[PDB]
């Protein structure tokens, strides 16, 4: 399963688990500050460093890595393309394809960026409400773990996608 | 596959599903092709398979995947399973049979494990593309082949193909289909039928070579006057390309060969980057193009070979093609130039033994009742039908509506999925896969976009999707207020006539009046009219008369053919129809799956008859003795076509004779009738003229009667007065009884009711019940509704009855005497009916019984104006013979009604007892005949200007029964003689629809009988 | 669609945008391949479907477009009304297919010029003075790309605004484009330069065309 199912060469599937689109939000829970625009605790920003490896195919990324950092990761900025970090080569072409035309599929050789983030979470964001993270963009496709269990899948690089945490999160470090 | 519920996901409809295309058979031969013979690259899997029924998927054995189940058996297939009685059939109507909480469905959720163990011979697996075909299954599936997992499919009404090249051995292999009843598919399949599942259409192999035609659209364009057309063909291929490849495009009428191209693979420009090398369109001249309708159905053979250049023949696919053009224009809906005047039906894919598995001889039978009853359109109501429906339909000739699989009348609102972006994509698929299968029938003239699901942007995308890819047929949908932006064709359904409906967001208007909205320019075709259920079709002529004054009011379609009856067997085995909650399921919606013109086994009720009458195809018209004959035949002469013609006086014929028919389409024949002698006695002459068709043709037989009318001619009133009688009767008066004795017979008025409680002819007695009024009818379905006990609808005819006192009223007696007369007795009654201290009804009458041994019976009733109209106003009786046959002079021969009789023609009539008795499944008032002057059973004749019913059943034991099967014919016979009876509606069947002028309303109202023995 | 703080500035600073679905599929052949398939209609609606659900209240947002270079097929056909119906407070355009299709509200070609026809066959791109006044042509004119300034280049720019002044359907166009696309690399000595394609190994590739 996940290896099994190769959702990024169906456009069948094009996300699982993805919440609705919508308007910018920030989840105020004061009139002033939606009014004002000013920053809202209820919205958080992930962007830190986070754990990065790459690989040249998802077969070659290890089990392992989906409960614990792999050691030979580095630690990165994010948000990043990693060809401007130089794990493998930026590529400019105008029409033709930068893959073999032959819908659905892409290359066997695929780089694949393992990206992870440890983390805490407020205690009365566990005890009551709706907890999702939003990725603004990924570039092409992704799936997602949060504490080893699998989340779900997205596609389009440009769009936001949006997962609901709410049933994966635990006390402490995630 | 346990984990990923695909099942629950509207983001997944598929996986490893082939391309959607039109019939394919991939002969190898082209004469084979161009013949539609049989093809041996296609297998039929047509036979008994190993099935085993689940709970929830979650209990299937992981066994059953390398292995067969001991526990399974061997039952036929295509099947329901719910036929072979492994769970039980729901019938609902809007309400979903499961809870509303999308995507997902109940955790227990019956599973049907199909199997089979089958053989392929090794040269299908040499070379080329086996695929397996699944036409129906409902309502999605995971399929495996030798233990190993191919795909997984949803949309119970459209073929499911998969690629099993690389699954099968050469010897024996294993099918593993596992099928869900529900999925999230079942969000979008909310029709108003029988909720079933299963493998319920054909499964089939066809074996296709590596390089082939992968699909193939078959266009016709027209000149101005039809004299020239071009058939152009887009062809496209897979396999690879090389340059040896050609494609001949064939065009056959019969074994003539009429035109023929050939071209090798590269189309035009089409962008900058190029054109499809992969696709070639051949275009061939047709000069005189003999053109399809429903009138004549003329088609050609298109045979599309595959071939080298040099002439080797590689595969070759075919279809029957009609020359036809549909378009709309200033308003109107034209085919080949000329505005269609649609005779339409809906028609669900019902069998009564098979469920929804439809089969070859009850397509026919049904094709050629509706065709014998005038009817010329049928709408796939609510999916894509059956794929030999299509071919029978083209060649047949009927009009198709092709509507996609969608319908979400349970959600809340309507357009909760269609108006949601994320449901557009299972929404597309149910669309865009109909139109690549359906778009080369010729019978298909309107694209529909599903039903009752609201109005969505969903809608406005796939409407734009057809209107693109298919600009050759317009796009109809009904939802969201039947004339939105989403639809080509104001499509309403239950519109009535005359009467605006304005429910908020989503009116109902007038028919006529909506034609004239400002801004409003489009045709109006009913997609759903003149709801047959029951006891039904009331105001059914209303419609077309409306039909034929409006130029843009262009028909309907009826709801619907067949009533969703299924057999059930009793404990004696004995078969019986059953509806709605008769299997344990609930909710339910009862009686409301019977709605159809015929039963469940195909034979006619009354309605039939009213239909083909309105829809005849010739109109007539009487001036002085000239007939004048017009036809609504737009593309045919009538050459087929004699008119008879009978004047009778009170049934008794006096002259007759033929005359052929010889009426261009749309035109004009004058029959002058020759002078007709005079009659000498008394009464009304009446013409009736029928048109008689001489010849068999491929959907009616030898003499066939297709359109009829009748007029009354010269009327001689009867001003003799009768035999003066010598005997005179005599008064006999005691403290219970007035008796009146005259020969043998004698009459008996019980003094403390005032009805006459007895007769003798003889020593015998005439009668079981007295003779007492009768101001109510055992409910139709119409009078009824939506109602039940634990919800009353106030506003249904039958609780307004109900809650006035209609049916407990009990009848006082005000005053009783009785007059010895020169030569008679006269009897004076009054009665008063009171409910709670209010008088309903009163009913004043007289009885003269003369020397001749005649009873003439004098009723005047008064209703009060602030009671609901009554149902009827007349007699009823339990007589004590039970007589073989009724002869009456009246309307018939069948079941008429005020509002349903036009079809019905004034003559002498003989019936056995039964046929004045209407099986309806679900019991009713019912068999009632109107303009009756005289009646005749066992040895009494009746006579006046009154409607009468007459069987074995009382209208107490009808309205107490549910099920025709639990009926028990009574002692004697029950006779209602009714002065007037309400009409019985059916504009609708959930809201009033009986119209003003059939209520009755009058206040005061008179007749008479006179009652006699011959 | 672009980073969200993008529509954010343009509606406080002041400029109309065209926001675009992230479609494009100028290598198939023919360039309609995937856009016609109705199979990749579920894929294209997202695209265009979830944009619009982001950035409908942005006052910047004047134009919704429904990507670039993917030819003309069904399905922009039918996510050009899927728009139409959702928010009728915008027009809808889209270049594929020859600028004019069934699936625009503006005529928008790319690179069209002001005076001279270029009559490629199925997609010409006509002088756009001609265009507006085609038979049966009534829509306003706006190139989506026109003026490509790679490099010297922008000659004949002029050419445009007189014409864009006298005719008043020519409501003008949108230059191509902003900035190049060149990378920073760096010499032995530590030093930067700026780097096109083929600068990274990359092969087949385009050379100076990113910028
Ligand atoms: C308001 C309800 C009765 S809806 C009504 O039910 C009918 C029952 O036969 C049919 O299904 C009609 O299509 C439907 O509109
Ligand atoms: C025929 C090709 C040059 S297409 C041409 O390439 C340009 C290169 O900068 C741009 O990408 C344009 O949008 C594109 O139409
Ligand atoms: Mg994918
Ligand atoms: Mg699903
Ligand atoms: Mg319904
Ligand atoms: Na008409
Ligand atoms: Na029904
Ligand atoms: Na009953
Ligand atoms: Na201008
Ligand atoms: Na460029």
């Amino acid at each position: 399963v996940v290896l099994q199912r190769r959702d990024w060469e169906n456009p069948g599937v094009t996300q699982l688990n993805r919440l609705a689109a919508h308007p910018p939000f920030a989840s105020w829970r004061n009139s002033e500050e939606a009014r004002t625009d000013r920053p809202s605790q209820q919205l958080r920003s992930l962007n830190g460093e986070w754990r990065f490896a790459w690989f040249p195919a998802p077969e070659a990324v290890p089990e392992s890595w989906l409960e614990c950092d792999l050691p030979e990761a580095d630690t990165v900025v994010v948000p990043s393309n990693w060809q401007m970090h130089g794990y493998d080569a930026p590529i400019y072409t105008n029409v033709t394809y930068p893959i073999t035309v032959n819908p659905p599929f892409v290359p066997t050789e695929n780089p694949t960026g393992c990206y992870s983030l440890t983390f805490n979470v407020d205690e009365s964001w566990l005890q009551e409400g709706q907890t999702r993270i939003i990725f603004d963009g990924v570039n092409s496709a992704f799936h997602l773990w949060c504490n080893g269990r699998w989340v779900g899948y997205g596609q389009d690089s440009r769009l936001p996608s949006e997962f609901d945490l709410s049933a994966f999160l635990r006390a402490g470090e995630n | 596959v346990l984990q990923r519920r695909d099942w629950e996901n509207p983001g997944v409809t598929q996986l490893n599903r082939l391309a959607a295309h039109p019939p394919f058979a991939s002969w190898r031969n082209s004469e084979e092709a161009r013949t539609d013979r049989p093809s041996q690259q296609l297998r039929s899997l047509n036979g008994e398979w190993r099935f085993a029924w689940f709970p929830a998927p979650e209990a299937v054995p992981e066994s059953w995947l390398e292995c067969d189940l001991p526990e399974a058996d061997t039952v036929v297939v295509p099947s329901n399973w719910q036929m072979h009685g492994y769970d039980a059939p729901i019938y609902t109507n809007v309400t979903y049979p499961i809870t509303v909480n999308p995507p997902f469905v109940p955790t227990e959720n019956p599973t049907g494990c199909y199997s089979l163990t089958f053989n392929v011979d090794e040269s299908w697996l040499q070379e080329g593309q086996t695929r397996i075909i699944f036409d129906g299954v409902n309502s999605a599936f995971h399929l495996w082949c030798n233990g190993r997992w191919v795909g997984y499919g949803q949309d119970s009404r459209l073929p499911s193909e998969f690629d099993l090249s690389a699954f099968l051995r050469a010897g024996e292999n294993r099918l593993a289909v596992m099928v869900l009843r529900w999925s999230d598919g079942s969000y979008l399949e909310d029709q108003d039928m029988w909720r079933m599942s299963g493998i319920f259409r054909d499964v089939s192999l066809l074996h296709k070579p590596t390089t082939q035609i992968s699909d193939f659209h078959v266009a016709t364009r027209f000149n101005d006057d039809f004299s020239r057309a071009v058939l152009e063909a887009e062809v496209q291929m897979c396999g690879e390309l090389r340059d040896y490849l050609r494609v001949t495009v064939s065009l056959w009428q019969g074994e003539t060969q009429v035109a023929s191209g050939t071209a090798p693979f590269g189309g035009e420009i089409i962008d900058e980057r190029g054109g499809y090398a992969d696709r070639v369109t051949l275009r061939l001249n047709v000069e005189n193009p003999k053109l399809w309708s429903a009138e004549i159905p003329n088609l050609y053979r298109a045979v599309v070979e595959l071939h080298t250049a040099d002439g080797t023949l590689i595969e070759a696919e075919a279809c029957d093609v009609g020359f036809r053009e549909v378009r709309i224009e200033n308003g109107l809906l034209l085919l080949n130039g000329k505005p269609l005047l649609i005779r339409g039906v809906n028609r669900h894919e019902h069998h009564p033994l098979h469920g929804q598995v439809m089969d070859e001889q009850t397509m026919v039978q049904d094709i050629l009742l509706m065709k014998q009853n005038n009817f010329n359109a049928v709408r796939c109501s609510h999916y894509p039908n059956h794929p030999l429906w299509y071919t029978l339909c083209d060649r047949y000739g009927l009009y198709v509506v092709d509507e996609a699989n969608i319908e979400t009348h349970g959600m809340v609102p309507m357009n909760r999925l269609t108006d949601d972006p994320r449901w557009l994509p299972a929404m597309s698929e149910r669309v865009t896969r109909m139109v690549q299968r359906d778009r080369n029938h010729p019978s298909v003239i309107i694209w529909s976009l599903g039903n009752e699901s609201g109005h969505g942007a969903n809608h406005d995308a796939l409407y734009r999707w057809i209107k693109s890819v298919d600009p050759s047929r317009p796009v109809q949908y009904e939802g969201g207020g039947a004339d939105t932006t989403a639809t080509d064709i104001i499509c309403p359904m239950y519109a009535r006539v005359d009467e605006d409906q304005p429910f908020p967001a989503v009116p109902k208007w007038s028919i006529k009046k909506w034609l004239s909205l400002p801004g409003e320019t489009r045709p109006l075709i009913l997609c759903e009219y003149a709801h047959a259920m029951g006891n039904s079709l009331g105001g059914f002529a209303k419609y077309w008369q409306a039909f034929r004054q409006y130029p843009r009011l262009q028909g309907g379609f009826v709801w619907d053919w067949v009533d969703q009856s299924l057999i059930k067997y009793d404990e004696n085995g004995n078969p019986w129809s059953a509806y709605g909650g008769d299997f344990g399921d609930t909710p339910n919606d009862r009686q409301f799956c019977m709605n159809g013109l015929v039963f469940a086994d195909r034979t006619p009720h009354p309605a039939l008859t009213e239909a083909k009458h309105q829809q005849q195809f010739f109109q007539f018209r009487l001036s002085g003795q000239t007939i004048e004959v017009t036809s609504e035949y737009l593309f045919r002469h009538s050459d087929n076509e004699l008119l008879h013609w009978m004047v009778a006086l009170d049934g008794k014929p006096l002259a007759s004779g033929e005359v052929p028919l010889d009426v261009a389409p749309q035109g004009k024949q004058l029959i002058e009738l020759p002078e007709l002698p005079q009659p000498e006695s008394a009464g009304q002459l009446w013409l009736t003229v029928r048109v008689v068709q001489p010849n068999a043709t491929a959907w009616s037989e030898a003499g066939h009667i297709s359109a009829w009318q009748q007029w009354r001619l010269a009327e001689n009133l009867s001003v003799t007065l009768p035999a003066a009688s010598h005997a005179i009767p005599h008064l006999t008066t005691s403290e219970m009884d007035f008796c009146i004795e005259l020969g043998n017979k004698r009459w008996q008025f019980n003094r403390q009711s005032g009805f006459l409680s007895q007769m003798w002819i003889g020593d015998k007695k005439q009668l079981l019940t007295p003779l007492r009024d009768q101001f109510t009818r055992a409910p139709l379905d119409n009078d009824i509704g939506v109602t039940e006990a634990t919800r009353i609808d106030p506003n249904a005819w039958v609780e307004r009855w109900k809650a006035a006192g209609h049916y407990q009223a009990e009848a006082a007696l005000l005053q009783c005497t009785a007059d010895t007369l020169a030569d008679a007795v006269l009897i004076t009654t009054a009665h008063a009916w009171q409910h709670q201290g209010k008088t309903l009804f009163i009913s004043r009458k007289t009885y003269r019984i003369d020397g001749s041994g005649q009873m003439a019976i004098t009723v005047d009733v008064e209703v009060a104006s602030d009671t609901p109209h009554p149902a009827r106003i007349g007699l009823n009786c339990q007589l004590a013979q039970v007589a073989e046959r009724v002869n009456w002079l009246g309307l018939g021969p069948q079941e008429n009604y005020p509002d349903r009789l036009t079809a019905a023609c004034f003559d002498r009539w003989d019936l056995p007892l039964s046929d004045m008795y209407t099986p309806y499944v679900f019991p009713s008032e019912n068999g009632l005949r109107c303009g009756t002057r005289e009646l005749n059973y066992g040895p009494h004749q009746w006579r006046g200007d009154f409607q009468f019913n007459i069987s074995r059943y009382s209208q107490q034991q009808l309205m107490e029964t549910s099920h025709r099967h639990l009926l028990h014919a009574e002692e004697g016979t029950w006779l209602n003689i009714d002065g007037f009876h309400m009409g019985i509606g059916g504009d609708d069947s959930w809201s009033p629809s009986v119209s003003a002028e059939f209520q009755l309303s009058a206040g005061r109202y008179h007749y008479q009988l006179v009652w006699c023995q011959k």
